[PDB]
């Protein structure tokens, strides 16, 4: 699920962030990258 | 003062519910947690930002990238999951080999506590190893989210170690 690299490195920033809008995107990013795993089944 | 907490766990250890157990003062309905759910507990006069991370196998590599800054790791363990308690520590273990929690102090949960047949603390410290860890403070607590028991002590503890430096 998680083996792109740029991907992981994008999520890992906004793991990271103190941003509030950043975490509340990685959740997101989270969530949709199962997802889109989920379908692909 | 401040202190960020890492609260990960096989999933359905209970760790979502403790979150709100201690935010909202309440048991709410869960699913499992794909990402995070995150809330800051005003306790003792210490912040805790408290980061509870989904458990599900598929996710846990992510578990990674929460480890930066990271000053106490809350380990929740379904005391009564005898089944899957070796699997808890492998998870454990590995994550507790990262440098990038080596000054992390670390506090156990052994939840569930209510279910009938629940390993008691002593008997998961054995399962775990925990004895067997260096140069980590650490502690172990019997906790049943549903009542609160245990919870606060937790916290209690993670108060004193953030107090001692
Ligand atoms: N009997 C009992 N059940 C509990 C207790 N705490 C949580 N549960 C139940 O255990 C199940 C999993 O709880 P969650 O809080 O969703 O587990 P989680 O650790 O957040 O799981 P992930 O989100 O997958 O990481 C739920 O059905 C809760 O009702 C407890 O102290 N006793
Ligand atoms: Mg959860």
């Amino acid at each position: 699920i998680f083996e792109d690299e740029e991907k992981s490195k994008m999520l890992a920033r906004l793991l990271k962030s103190s941003h509030p809008e950043d975490l509340r995107a990685a959740n997101k990013l989270i969530k949709e990258m199962v997802q889109e795993d989920q379908k692909r089944m | 003062g401040s202190m960020r907490i890492l609260m990960v766990g096989l999933d359905a250890a209970g760790k979502t519910t403790i979150l709100y157990k201690l935010k909202l003062g309440e048991i709410v309905t869960t699913i499992p947690t794909i990402g995070f759910n995150v809330e800051t507990v005003e306790y003792k006069n210490i912040s805790f930002t408290v980061w509870d991370v989904g458990g599900l196998d598929k996710i846990r590599p992510l578990w990674r990238h929460y480890f930066q800054n990271t000053q106490g790791l809350i380990f929740v363990v379904d005391s009564n999951d005898r089944e899957r308690v070796n699997e808890a520590r492998e998870e454990l273990m590995r994550m507790l080999a990262e440098d990038e929690l080596r000054d992390a102090v670390l506090l156990v949960f052994a939840n569930k506590q209510d279910l009938p047949n629940a390993m008691n603390a002593a008997e998961i410290t054995d399962k775990l190893g925990l004895h067997s860890l260096r140069h980590r403070n650490w502690y172990i607590q019997a906790t049943c989210a549903t009542s609160g028991d245990g919870l606060y002590e937790g916290l209690d503890w993670l108060s004193n170690q953030l107090r001692n430096q």
